[PDB]
């Protein structure tokens, strides 16, 4: 609630700002995904 | 009893095998389609996605969802949602449902529709449950999930038929057969010998009469008797089907009569 | 992308209505109804049952193009006769038929055991 | 992938199946014919719905995260 | 059915025969060799420039990138970045103009010449239509 980002390989709620550019917490590798939105997506269910 | 004759031979919760007597072709088939495709049903709609880290893709599971048979006994007395005069849905056009499950074991663990829940109210009717056939007790299979797996949803069953989508067809395979042998010779058999030792006689050839050799060719003659057999899905019980086939036939052909009334006035 | 909803098969659109009757030029005491939002589960039985009528001369119908639902009904009476009250007791002698089905299955159902 | 919902061809109900034949010939025993007749599968257009998936899923399953 | 084509059960399709998932992948970076001008990412908007892209930008946040679970389709902004010459010129990246969807997944790293760089998923369920090729 209020996250930004997290790293591939673990999954840690990462969120960093620029001016920091890239990498983990403790796990390193550059990766990083960038979570979700919350705009919690409608299903045409066909 | 005064026209149109059914007598059924098996009958069971999914199958009613019976001879119908004493009708038009052009009937027996009107009614077979308008069961095919016209029999009103709630089936999940609308799927509103939480969270799902799943092997599998939203869109996915929102169309298995679809699929999922869901109790429509008392159907026939909740509302079309493009009727209903409420902002998109509410409980008097539609049933709402909720899943969650979560990876919690290290053995895989499953997500039945067992696991689903109605939320809204039925105001006392008999809707939107996750019907259940399996033995041990578990509806369809949804998705599968490892230790560490949400899912959140929120389905909104709605009212729909068969035209529309597969999944508001309540009603699967139709057996359908008229005159065993060819007596009405509506079909020309291929062969490369015998045309008898070489096709097979289908079980529907007691109840009717062999030929006899020495009789010419009967023209005049129509199609009566059609043995047929209805399974089903069962958000319906066999029954209500026919029933209401039989029903939603007769509506929109009641519909039609309504039409030409309506247009003497200018 | 160009796929036309799927409601457009049950749902009338607008300024459109369930029938259009309109006069045949061809012949005299003949008429072709169009059927919006319909197809061969409704007109093959109108059709056939409009031939039980010994008072109809003609009665044909025809989907003019899968792709959209309508289907035309053009029918054929004696001097007299016109051809809506043709399309009505047949229409009626349907129900007729229908609902007595409807009460010998419920009938024989109710006899049966599982 | 997830054993269908639901034949394409016929329509019924194939979901609640998948389980129920793993069982019946792994367990007890029996060869896939006669056990794909246990479950009340005749018509093989839902015959071939069962006897043909592939479970995938146990597959994508194993990728840890 | 003539001529080399065929028809399909459209009900079969509804139960789901013959339905594909397409992602495809869009893909980005920042400038390189420069000591007074280098790229940034970031949801833009005028500020001396205006050479600014036809559709909607409003589906992205602030570093730059839309979020997942958002639809996209038509002139979609999904990538949005400025190259400030002499203030800020737009490069950002629209969702193909024929194209439709949800994004799945979106790849933010650097890249070994210490680059900031991005990936954004795009996913649609394709479903067999009338006349794709079988
Ligand atoms: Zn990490
Ligand atoms: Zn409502
Ligand atoms: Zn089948």
């Amino acid at each position: 609630a209020t996250l930004k980002y997290i790293c591939a390989e673990c999954s840690s709620k990462l969120s960093l700002s620029r001016t920091d550019a890239v990498r983990c917490k403790d796990c390193g590798h550059r990766i990083l995904l960038k979570a979700r939105t919350k705009r919690l997506v409608q299903f045409e269910a066909r | 009893e005064e026209g149109p004759q059914v007598k059924i031979r098996e009958a069971s919760k999914d199958n009613v095998d019976f001879i119908l007597s004493n009708v038009d072709l052009a009937m027996a088939n009107s009614l077979r389609r308008v069961m095919i495709a016209e029999i009103p049903t709630l089936a999940i709609d609308s799927v509103e996605v939480e969270t799902n880290t799943t092997v599998l893709a939203d869109e996915f599971i929102a169309h298995r969802l679809g699929l999922i048979p869901l109790q429509s006994m008392d159907i026939e007395q909740l509302e079309y949602s493009r009727d209903c005069f409420c902002e998109d849905h509410c409980d008097k056009c539609s049933v709402v449902l909720t899943l969650q499950a979560f990876g919690e074991s290290e053995s895989t663990t499953n997500v039945y529709s067992k696991d689903l829940v109605i939320v809204s109210n039925l105001m006392g009717r008999n809707i939107g449950h996750p019907i259940i056939q399996d033995k041990e007790g578990n509806g369809v299979l949804i998705c599968k999930l490892r230790k560490g797996q949400e899912l959140k949803l929120t389905c909104v069953a709605k009212k729909g038929i068969a035209k529309e989508h597969a999944k508001w067809g309540p009603a699967a395979a139709i057996e359908f057969e008229y005159d065993p042998w060819n007596k009405l010779k509506h079909t020309d058999y291929w062969y490369e010998q015998d045309s008898a030792k070489e096709w097979p006689q289908s079980k529907n050839c007691e109840y009717e009469d062999p030929p006899n050799e020495g009789d010419p060719f009967d023209y005049k003659a129509q199609a009566d008797t059609f043995y047929m057999n209805v399974e089903s899905v069962g958000s319906i019980p066999v029954d209500q089907v026919v029933v209401r086939g039989i029903d939603t036939l007769q509506k929109k052909v009641a519909s039609i009569l309504l039409a030409l009334t309506q247009m003497d006035q200018d | 992308m160009n796929a036309p909803d799927r409601f457009e098969l049950f749902l009338l659109g607008e300024g459109e209505s369930k029938l259009k009757i309109d006069p045949d030029t061809k012949a005299p005491n003949a008429v072709v109804i169009t059927f919006e939002k319909e197809d061969h589960t409704l007109g093959n039985l109108i059709r056939a049952e409009l031939l039980n009528d010994r008072k109809v001369l003609f009665a044909a119908y025809k989907v003019e193009h899968p792709f959209f639902a309508r289907f035309k009904l053009r029918i054929q009476t004696t001097e007299g006769y016109d051809p809506k009250d043709a399309l009505k007791n047949a229409c009626n002698s349907i129900i007729n038929k229908l609902g007595a089905l409807k009460t010998n299955f419920e009938t024989e159902w109710n006899l049966q055991t599982l | 992938m997830i054993v269908p919902v639901r034949c394409f061809s016929c329509g019924k109900v194939v979901g609640d199946k998948w389980e129920s034949y793993l069982n019946l010939l792994q367990e007890d025993e029996l060869d896939e014919g006669t056990a794909l007749s246990r479950l009340g599968l005749k018509r093989y257009c839902c015959r071939r719905m069962i006897l043909t998936h592939v479970d995938l899923i146990e597959k994508f399953l194993r990728y840890n995260p | 059915n003539q001529e080399d084509s065929m028809i399909m059960n459209q009900s079969s399709i509804d139960r789901g025969l013959f339905r594909s998932l397409f992602f495809r992948s869009y893909m980005d970076q920042e400038k390189k060799y420069g000591m007074s001008i280098t790229e940034t990412f970031e949801k833009p908007q005028r500020t001396n420039t205006l050479r600014m892209k036809h559709g909607t930008y409003d589906k992205l946040d602030d570093d730059g990138l839309i979020a997942p679970g958002v639809r996209v389709s038509g002139e979609d902004v999904i990538i949005g970045k400025t190259t400030p010459i002499s203030s800020k010129r737009d490069a950002s990246t629209p969702l193909r103009s024929t194209e439709n969807g949800i994004v799945d997944q979106v790849l933010v790293t650097t890249n070994q010449d210490g680059l900031k760089f991005v990936k954004v998923r795009v996913r649609t369920t394709k479903i067999p239509q009338i006349g794709d090729k079988f």
